[PDB]
């Protein structure tokens, strides 16, 4: 029972009520299961015979674990298959980061609730089992609930609904004292004397229990340092708790994969901590018990991670409001992270960014891209953009979105001496330069036969080719343009076959990912003016027709 | 007191209403749209709480013209799919192919009748919707649609009889001034009245106010040497390249003038084959020249915005290397500029053809989900993608 306003539930389209049986577990079962069907009425009336016309359901009486008896379990499957899409689902979580501070909260879980709520009537009749009745030659005991069911998707949906409605008149008779619910737990806090907050919880659970819900408690019982989903808060600050223990290796992707669970949760944070190489080579592993070895650096992902974890680390000023709400990216882990904060020492949040995306997205574009991981974070956490204290400064950054081939839009940046990063390592000069030694590229390969070759052609009469086995194409080309910038100095102009190729120089990319790509970074660096230029793939084109021929033939 | 005065509108045989999302508003941006939503309720009919009902569709509050005050633009993007493009055969509003021809289009957001005029019956249930909550402290509440919702094309296509009779006087009074509802909004375009259009649009937006509340709040006039060696690896390289949204027409003999090596020399500049192929083919370059391009009212326009510098040019095409109109917005001094542009082409794709283009935007997955709500206006949604790693210009233009 309850008195309040029952939610019309209609079964999907076309569908029916479930036929579902079962076959007992003797004394055991039936015994357990009625002991307790029975107090299903007459100690808080949550069911009512009525054995014969309705459908069905799944009994089963089961509870062990840390308690004393015999509980009872029909999470119905069909009943839960016939109307489901049905409601909006619960989904959230609302991060610490942004939950303003009370000065003091409480968190008075409730009763046996998804029960105390009613459940329609033109309904209820789909909510029915049979207990057989007695021993073997049992007649059929037959129910069907009057309240939401454990376990039937009606039940968190509506749930989660009736209880704010409750919450309301409460939460408009002293608005300040804004509280949150997620499942059997009211996590209620306002900047109270603690003393008046001692009393305005009782009215709280006194306006609860006029509406069932029997809020069990002594005005607020639960250890006060509270167990969010991690997220061990309190009005202080907050953090996450247990964070680890690896043995040693036998280390299977099962475990790796867990790892980088442990590590990422920490994330929020503990500074610094950064995944790349732990789940780096957890790649393939087709397979839970594959030991994949770990590496040499993954040792490093461990270690640096793990001395980073102390307790030096821990909680934010929550939501604070009236303060700017900068924003750093302190980044280059060899990768790229940021922490969100507010006022000096103690930090918001801590969230890294690694860039699993690209043929080396550049700092200044794999600091874009992190942007716009804090901006639509914040967004979220506390509904605004902030202000970004960034490595980079204009120059940079002014000339690559100016003139980067797609678009995009940052918030206010304000920059800070720092680790640079600045990627204007090399940039290409757009007019071919005149009194230099334009090459002449192509590398070419077979499909079968590994059979690869690193060309080039000059206009003084030079030439050279150096063979390759075990390539593709895509390759040759790209060597067939080291060894251009290898067998020259200062200028150099280079014509290729190739859009894929210059795509990569253009974008000019960074960090080791492919060796040869890596290097035919180095030696730009380093080489006064450059220019690549394309050339269409062969069709015989002035100097890309003469070395389309070296690298051919050989095949 | 209405009171009963539907229409029958239903879904295509295996669908369900929309389960979309909702993006994460900034604050501000709910506080507005909860309070668009009250006056809403408030006044009645459009909106009402929901709470055991599924369905929901993306909302945006925004801001539209000058600004001043704010205005919620609903993404009822998939209740089209959903209802509309089903509920597209009768009801439906056909496309005038002189529109275009009729060189002046003024355009009015007459939707606001839309509302509490006619309305939803026994369907009102997917129209559903949420206004969010920071961080999700709150299970920010969700409203019902109960009248017309200024939004979806399925509500122009129930208000075509009322916005007929309404727009029935003038269409005489001032005959043969083209006419076209598309979805909340009229495209009345005329002939070159000299700058006259003022005039009758103002007449028009006057008698909708007489004759009805249709309003289009306010007058709404929206009223329209060295030829060096690279020189060819340029030169040829695309010219060998346009020639494929063509047939296989020369190009080569002016092509082998780069034979040998050595890049910095000139070639020629004066040649048969060359300057008798370069201009050949520079002749061959003008719009009008085409072949079988046909719009098929069958197969989705697509289009692709190539970022230009300050300028961005454009492409609406139905099926590869066959442009159907190819020119270029450019406004200078970004993100704030594709808003712009996807805007114009897709009220340029309408007056021609009476459907927005899918768009293959040039911008990162989510730097567009965050602030295309920022410079956007028009109702209306273009149904976009974001095709990046990246287009091919180096020319295309010049
Ligand atoms: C887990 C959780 C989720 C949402 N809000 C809160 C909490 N619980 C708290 O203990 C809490 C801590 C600090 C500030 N607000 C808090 N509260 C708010 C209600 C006072």
């Amino acid at each position: 029972i309850s008195p309040i306003e029952t939610v019309p539930v209609k079964l999907k389209p076309g569908m029916d009520g479930p036929k579902v049986k079962q076959w007992p577990l003797t004394e055991e079962k039936i015994k357990a299961l009625v002991e307790i069907c029975t107090e299903m009425e007459k100690e808080g009336k949550i069911s009512k015979i009525g054995p014969e016309n309705p459908y069905n359901t799944p009994v089963f009486a089961i509870k062990k674990k840390d308690s004393t008896k015999w509980r009872k379990l029909v999470d119905f499957r069909e009943l839960n298959k016939r109307t489901q899409d049905f409601w909006e689902v619960q989904l959230g979580i609302p991060h610490p980061a942004g939950l303003k501070k009370k000065k003091s909260v409480t968190v008075l879980d409730v009763g046996d609730a998804y029960f105390s709520v009613p459940l329609d009537e033109d309904f209820r009749k789909y909510t029915a089992f049979t207990i057989p009745s007695i021993n073997n030659e049992t007649p059929g005991i037959r129910y069907q609930y009057n309240v939401l069911p454990q376990g039937w998707k009606g039940s968190p949906a509506i749930f989660q609904s009736s209880m704010t409605k409750i919450l309301e008149p409460f939460k408009k008779q002293n608005p300040d004292i804004v509280i949150y619910q997620y499942m059997d737990d009211l996590y209620v806090g306002s900047d109270l004397e603690i003393g008046q907050h001692r009393t305005k919880i009782e009215e709280l659970r006194q306006h609860l229990l006029r509406w069932g819900l029997t809020t069990p408690d002594k005005k607020h019982q639960k250890e006060p340092p509270f167990l969010w989903m991690g997220y061990e808060l309190h009005p202080d600050k907050w953090t996450v708790q247990p964070i680890v223990l690896p043995e040693k290796d036998s280390w299977t992707v099962n475990d790796i994969q867990k790892l980088v669970g442990k590590l990422n949760w920490a994330s929020q944070i503990y500074p610094g901590i950064k995944v790349r190489q732990l789940c780096k080579l957890l790649r393939g592993t087709k397979a839970l018990t594959e030991v994949i070895p770990l590496t040499e650096e993954a040792e490093l992902e461990l270690a640096e991670n793990r001395e980073i974890l102390k307790e030096p680390v821990h909680g934010v000023y929550y939501d604070p409001s009236k303060d700017l709400i900068a924003e750093i990216q302190k980044q280059g882990q060899g990768q790229w992270t940021y922490q969100i904060y507010q006022e000096p020492f103690k930090n918001l949040k801590t969230g890294k960014y690694a860039r699993m995306r690209g043929a080396h997205t550049n700092d200044v574009k794999q600091l874009t891209e992190a942007v716009q991981k804090i901006t639509t974070e914040s967004i979220v956490i506390w509904g605004k953009t902030p202000k970004f204290k960034l490595p980079i400064q204009k120059e940079t950054w002014e000339t690559w979105w100016t003139e980067y081939w797609q678009a995009t839009w940052i918030p206010e940046w304000e920059f800070v001496n720092t680790p640079p990063l600045v990627k204007l390592w090399y940039q290409l000069e757009k007019e071919p330069i005149v009194g230099a030694e334009t090459f002449y590229v192509d590398g070419a390969a077979n499909r079968e036969t590994k059979l690869g070759k690193a060309g080039y052609v000059t206009n003084k009469g030079r030439q050279k080719v150096v063979p390759l086995t075990n390539t593709t194409n895509q390759k040759t080309e790209l060597q067939a343009i080291y060894l251009a910038l290898q067998d020259s100095g200062l200028e150099v102009n280079i014509v290729t076959d190739s859009q894929y190729a210059l795509g990569i120089i253009q974008a000019q990319p960074d960090k080791s990912e492919s060796e040869l790509v890596n290097q035919i970074i180095e030696q730009l660096i380093k080489k006064e003016k450059v220019y690549l230029a394309w050339v269409p793939a062969h069709k015989g084109i002035g100097g890309n027709e003469q070395v389309d021929k070296l690298v051919s033939a050989g095949i | 007191i209405s009171p009963i005065e539907t229409v029958p509108v239903k879904l295509k045989p295996g669908m369900d209403g929309p389960k979309v999302k909702q993006w994460p508003l900034t604050e501000e941006k709910i506080k507005a749209l909860v309070e668009i939503c009250t006056e809403m309720e408030k006044e009645g009919k459009i909106s009402k709480i929901g709470p055991e009902n599924p369905y929901n569709t993306p909302v945006f509050a925004i801001k539209k013209k000058d600004s001043t005050k704010w205005r919620k633009l609903v993404d009822f993007r998939e209740l089209n799919k959903r209802t509309q493009d089903f509920w597209e055969v009768q009801l439906g509003i056909p496309h005038p192919a002189g529109l275009k021809k009729k060189k002046s289009v003024t355009v009015l957001d007459v939707g606001d009748a839309y509302f509490s005029v006619p309305l939803d019956e026994d369907f009102r249930k997917y129209t559903a919707f949420t206004i969010p909550s920071i961080n999700n402290e709150t299970p920010g509440i969700r409203y019902q649609y109960n009248v017309l919702p200024q939004g979806w094309k399925g509500s122009p296509a129930i208000f075509q009889s009322s916005m007929t009779k309404i727009l029935e006087p003038f269409k005489k009074q001032n005959p043969d001034i083209v006419i076209y509802q598309y979805m909340d909004d009229l495209y009345v375009g005329s002939d070159l009245e000299i700058g006259q259009h003022r005039t009758k649009i103002e007449e028009l937006r006057q008698h909708l106010l007489r004759w009805g509340l249709t309003t289009p709040d306010k007058k709404h006039q929206k009223e329209p040497d060295s030829w060096t060696v690279n020189d060819i690896q340029k030169l040829v390289g695309k010219l060998n390249w346009a020639s494929q949204i063509y047939p296989g027409i020369k190009v080569r003999q002016l092509c082998k003038l780069l034979r040998g090596t050595k890049a910095l020399t000139e070639v020629i500049p004066l040649t048969e084959e060359a300057e008798l192929e370069l201009a050949e083919n520079r002749e061959i370059l003008k719009e009008p020249v085409h072949g079988v391009y046909y719009d098929p009212s069958k197969d989705l326009i697509a289009e692709i915005q190539k970022q230009g510098q300050g300028q961005w040019t454009y492409q609406i095409y139905q099926e590869p290397f066959k442009n159907l109109k190819t020119g270029k917005y450019a406004r200078m001094r970004d993100v704030k500029q594709l808003t712009e542009a996807v805007q114009k082409i897709t009220t340029e794709s309408i007056v021609i053809w009476g459907k927005t283009p899918k768009f293959k935007l040039p911008i990162q997955k989510e730097t567009w989900e965050t602030w295309w709500t920022e410079y956007w206006q028009a109702t209306w949604i273009p149904e976009w993608e974001f095709v990046n790693t990246p287009p091919l210009v180096k020319l295309w233009y010049q």
